[PDB]
């Protein structure tokens, strides 16, 4: 079992290391998204 | 059967509105009118013929 | 009735309760169909081990944890797909293995929350997350090596 | 309630068996954490003053 194909490279980015967040909705299936829902604001704390 | 509101996720009761029966949530104004037939079969196991033991 | 706001069934994979009228994939075939069958980019969410096989470069130390926050940009490793469906990650002298994580069906939006100013910031929706990968050390190889 | 049901299970028989509990909870006006905590506290007794 040799690496015949798919020798993909891996790069690293530090531009958004401190500005990248992951938001997941446990109650909203992936089929329906909030792209069409107009948002108003977002409160947050550092 | 059990259905949930996409808004908050609570259970949806069925109620008679002003035009047609509709699913509705008890904690938000979300509603959904019924257009076509909706069925939920359970297929109970029946009784079987049991035999003449002896 | 609006078509993009119908009632959702309990099964997130079969929410199509009313219509107008999935086999468990593998990482090798996943990447194959992501690159060969199509060319559109995809956002993945992989889980790396706690400590990477490296040393914090001039980070003031101790054999502490080495995460991506200490490594610099550029090529850090390669991704190999051997025969029989093996998917490995060569991150230096050692080689980890990549497997498919829990099949998430709920909405996962990868966004960038950049606080450019101390009073007003920008939230940038980068994309959607669909698949999850898990990278694990090949402990068998590390043990049979020495 | 959707999250609770997903945590219990996604199998048809699981939801069929858990339906009665959801209905009994819906009969009451408990829908938030504060209301449930107040109900629990009402169902709590002091350890003899
Ligand atoms: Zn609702």
């Amino acid at each position: 079992d040799d690496p015949v194909v798919q020798e993909i490279d891996v790069y690293l980015a530090k531009s958004l290391a401190e500005k990248l967040y992951l938001f997941q909705y446990p109650v909203r299936p992936a089929s329906m998204t909030y792209d069409d829902i107009p948002h108003l604001s977002a409160k947050i704390k550092p | 059967m059990l259905l949930f509101c996409p808004g908050c996720g609570n259970g949806l009761i069925v109620e008679e509105g002003q035009r047609c029966h509709r699913f509705a949530c008890n904690t938000c104004p979300y509603v959904h009118n019924i257009t076509r037939k909706v069925t939920n079969r359970k297929y109970p196991k029946l009784k079987e013929v049991d035999d003449v033991l002896g | 009735i609006i078509n993009i706001k119908k009632e959702k069934r309990e099964t997130d994979e079969e929410t199509k309760q009313i219509l107008r009228m999935l086999p468990k994939d593998v990482s090798v075939a996943e990447l194959l169909r992501e690159l060969s069958l199509t060319k559109e980019e995809e956002l993945l969410f992989l889980q790396l081990p706690d400590t990477l096989p490296g040393q914090p470069p001039t980070q003031d130390i101790a054999e502490n944890a080495c995460t991506l926050a200490d490594l610099t940009e550029g090529q850090v490793g390669k991704l190999l797909i051997r025969k029989s469906g093996r998917v490995q990650l060569l991150l230096g002298k050692v080689t980890l293995d990549v497997t498919m994580g829990t099949a998430c069906s709920f909405l996962q939006e990868l966004v960038s929350v950049g606080l450019g100013d101390s009073r007003t910031g920008e939230m940038t929706v980068l994309g959607h997350v669909k698949h999850k990968l898990v990278c694990s050390p090949d402990f068998e190889s590390l043990l049979d090596h020495k | 309630d959707q999250e609770i049901v997903q945590m219990i299970g996604t199998e048809e028989h699981v939801m069929a068996a858990f339906g009665p509990s959801l209905e009994e909870c819906q009969k009451a006006q408990i829908f938030t954490q504060m209301q449930a905590l107040k109900y629990i506290g009402n169902k709590v007794r002091r350890q003899r003053m």
